[PDB]
């Protein structure tokens, strides 16, 4: 009797394995990926984006904006001492 | 996923070969029946003659 037709019916091996699910994710995801990002934000020259550029970089954990920002509040109230005295 | 795909690709073509081949073999056995009846008649004839 003639061989049956199972080997040639493939359309439930298109969901049949788990990486089909992953495939339909990364055919979208990686295809819509850019070569490099859009932009990281670091500066924009609003003149305080420069503050971010010098101090608040991705790799700058350096305490300098803190010191500067602290010193700003010291400059503020010290003048206000002379506003009240 | 590529690994899965590669298996299926090769299958799709080659299976069609077997599909044909299998039915071709079955056809030969049909023809064998005509032979079987020829064989049969000869055996019977020889047997009756042997008894004589």
């Amino acid at each position: 009797v003639s061989t049956l037709i199972p080997p040639k019916v493939v359309s439930s091996k298109n969901i049949g394995s788990a990486p089909n699910a992953k495939r339909i994710a990364n055919v979208v995801h990686f295809y819509k990926s850019l070569p490099q990002g859009p932009a990281p934000a670091i500066k924009a020259n609003t003149r305080l984006a420069r503050y971010k550029a010098k101090y608040f970089d991705g790799d700058n954990a350096s305490g300098k904006p803190l010191w500067h920002f602290a010193l700003g509040i010291i400059a503020f109230g010290y003048s206000m001492e002379y506003y009240f005295h | 996923r590529i690994d899965s795909v590669s298996q299926l690709q090769n299958v799709a073509e080659t299976t069609k070969v077997l599909f044909d081949v299998s039915k071709e073999t079955v056809e030969l056995e049909s023809e064998a029946f005509e032979l079987k009846q020829k064989v049969e008649l000869a055996h019977e004839a020889k047997a009756v003659l042997d008894s004589w």
